[PDB]
């Protein structure tokens, strides 16, 4: 991922203010939300039958922590994000068997949830970046697929 | 579609935009500038320097707009009426960027709004936005007309009895060019000539018949169809598209003579209408 | 571009029985018949409101042959699809302001050409042999948008 070191270092300083496990079990429910049929990999998670629901289930939170952690510690290798996730991308395909388009529709939705979380700090140069990384990380996890 | 709920949430939450409309517009616009490049192949003639008055004015026009389509939500076809003809017939930007513009007012009223931006808010203005985008684009080639009909009518006619032979290669065809599409069918065999495929071909080609047959009522008749892919097989939309793009090349492999420039408009049309009605339950 | 030794065979193979002037202006005039908001590049053209204004427009034939042209020559160099469009690039972004959306859905009807006009012989394989390559020649020329 050839960013700018300016954009590096805005998704970076960023990233440091996340709490990952909030994040990631926000995203995850918003995405089961907002794009309902991306609940189709989760039947064993329990109720998912309102929105309040799904945002409550431990499952999902559990889930979302587990996702943006390996996220997370993709941030520390952007110049070789395809290396990185190699082995998951092969997981999700062989295995999983979970549809790459659903990396792009979380990628929308944590955006979202970042401009909900930092408000004005997220400014249009800092979201331009960061949709640089999420569409990197969406192709990276897509790689393996065949 | 919308439902009244979700109407609710979009008033309420452009209620608290307010007097900033115009000022959350034309960020909108930046934030896509920016993110998406692409999209300035549109504006060419514009300042887009940030705080141009190009961009402020635009910005404007976009969040009124906007809020003619909240106040007028249950007749959003008509009160877009000239807008939608000036994008089909004058702008003619290609639908992809709605998509994108959606995405940064999404994101724009995000960061502005953190008490209302709940995540059925949040799922209440995606439906909004993209509703906006379908009227926006939708006479930028029409409903069916009386030619198109007559078009596809003629041209599965000619099909017959080998629509089941052309559902399994289509299908063939896109497990093929778009690998992605097989994450769907992983208790399936795949390999050419399976029994799977060619069963599942038919179903798919039979199913295209009664929407031929019932082309000026396709909800109804897809109606299960419909309930099927929204509740349970929960397909993403993108890949009815690919299937879509393959029933087309699978058609004009066959069909030498009919597949005229006309008639395949006419069949990519009804591809696209098929699709929406198989789509239209999932939200 | 990678392609196998086998999509890489079926590829040129085809490609030496495409005549690319007639191909050409079959698939440029398929685009606007199809997709009718591409015309907006091409107001000096003259009459393109009918089907078959569009597909006897000569000037439609003759920009149709360029593109494929250069198309063609671009399947001379499928291992370095980038440096082979930069500078058509370049000029798509800066000078036409052509949205390379516009690069797909010419692929996609040169698919449905190239199945129409060669029948059977157009086969499954064959087909998405021709869908990596379509793909990545879109690729190459959005790559210098900016
Ligand atoms: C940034 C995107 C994503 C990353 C980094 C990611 C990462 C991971 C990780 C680290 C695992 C654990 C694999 C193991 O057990 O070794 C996993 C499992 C899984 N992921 Fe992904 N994932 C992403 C997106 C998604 C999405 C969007 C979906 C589906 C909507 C999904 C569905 C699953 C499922 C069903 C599992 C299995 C969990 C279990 O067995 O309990 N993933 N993912
Ligand atoms: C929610 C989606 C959208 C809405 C509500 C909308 C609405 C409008 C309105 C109200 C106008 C001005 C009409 C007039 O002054 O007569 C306009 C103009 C225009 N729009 Fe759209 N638009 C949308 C999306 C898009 C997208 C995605 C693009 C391109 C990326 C676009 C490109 C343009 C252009 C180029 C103009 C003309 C600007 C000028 O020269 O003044 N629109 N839009
Ligand atoms: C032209 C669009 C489509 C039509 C007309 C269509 C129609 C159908 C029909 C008739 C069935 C069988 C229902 C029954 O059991 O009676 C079916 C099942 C199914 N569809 Fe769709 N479909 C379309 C697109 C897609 C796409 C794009 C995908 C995925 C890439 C998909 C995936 C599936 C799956 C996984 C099944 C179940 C297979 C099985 O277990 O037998 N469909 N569809
Ligand atoms: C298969 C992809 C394409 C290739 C390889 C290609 C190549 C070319 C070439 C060789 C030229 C000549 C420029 C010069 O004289 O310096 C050209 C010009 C042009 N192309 Fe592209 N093109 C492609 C796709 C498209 C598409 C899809 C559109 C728009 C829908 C488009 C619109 C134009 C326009 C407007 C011109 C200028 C014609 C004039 O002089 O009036 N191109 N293209």
């Amino acid at each position: 991922m050839h960013l700018t070191p300016e954009e590096k270092s805005a998704v970076t300083a960023l990233w440091g203010k996340v709490n990952v496990d909030e994040v990631g079990g926000e995203a995850l429910g918003r995405l089961l939300v907002v794009y309902p049929w991306t609940q189709r990999f989760f039947e064993s998670f329990g109720d998912l039958s309102t929105p309040d629901a799904v945002m409550g289930n431990p499952k999902v939170k559990a889930h979302g922590k587990k996702v943006l952690g390996a996220f997370s510690d993709g941030l520390a290798h952007l110049d070789n994000l395809k290396g990185t996730f190699a082995t998951l991308s092969e997981l999700h395909c062989d295995k999983l068997h979970v549809d790459p388009e659903n990396f792009r529709l979380l990628g929308k939705v944590l955006v979202c949830v970042l401009a909900h979380h930092f408000g004005k700090e997220f400014t249009p140069p800092v979201q331009a970046a960061y949709q640089k990384v999420v569409a990197g990380v969406a192709n990276a996890l897509a790689h393996k697929y065949h | 579609m919308l439902s009244p709920a979700d109407k609710t949430n979009v008033k309420a939450a452009w209620g608290k935009v307010g007097a900033h409309a115009g000022e959350y517009g034309a960020e909108a616009l930046e934030r896509m500038f920016l993110s998406f490049p692409t999209t300035k192949t549109y504006f060419p003639h514009f300042d887009l320097s940030h705080g141009s008055a190009q961009v402020k004015g635009h910005g404007k026009k976009v969040a009124d707009a906007l809020t003619n389509a909240v106040a007028h939500v249950d007749d959003m076809p008509n009160a877009l009426s000239a807008l939608s003809d000036l994008h089909a017939h004058k702008l003619r930007v290609d639908p992809v960027n709605f998509k994108l513009l959606s995405h940064c007012l999404l994101v724009t009223l995000a960061a502005h709004l953190p008490a209302e931006f709940t995540p059925a808010v949040h799922a209440s203005l995606d439906k909004f936005l993209a509703s906006v985008s379908t009227v926006l684009t939708s006479k930028y080639r029409g409903v069916l007309s009386p030619a198109d009909k007559t078009n596809v009518k003629a041209a599965w006619g000619k099909v017959g009895a080998h629509a089941g032979e052309y559902g399994a290669e289509a299908l063939e065809r896109m497990f093929l060019s778009f690998p992605t599409t097989k994450t769907y069918f992983p208790h399936f065999d795949l390999s050419h000539g399976s029994a799977q495929v060619k069963g599942h071909g038919k179903k798919v080609a039979d199913a295209l018949t009664n929407a031929v047959a019932h082309v000026d009522d396709m909800p109804n008749a897809l109606s299960a169809l419909s309930d099927l892919h929204a509740h349970k097989l929960r397909v993403d939309p993108v890949n009815f598209k690919l299937l879509s793009h393959c029933l087309l090349v699978t058609l004009a492999a066959h069909l030498p003579a009919e597949f005229t420039p006309a008639v395949h408009a006419s069949l990519d049309k009804f591809l696209a209408s098929v699709s929406t009605v198989l789509t239209s339950k999932y939200r």
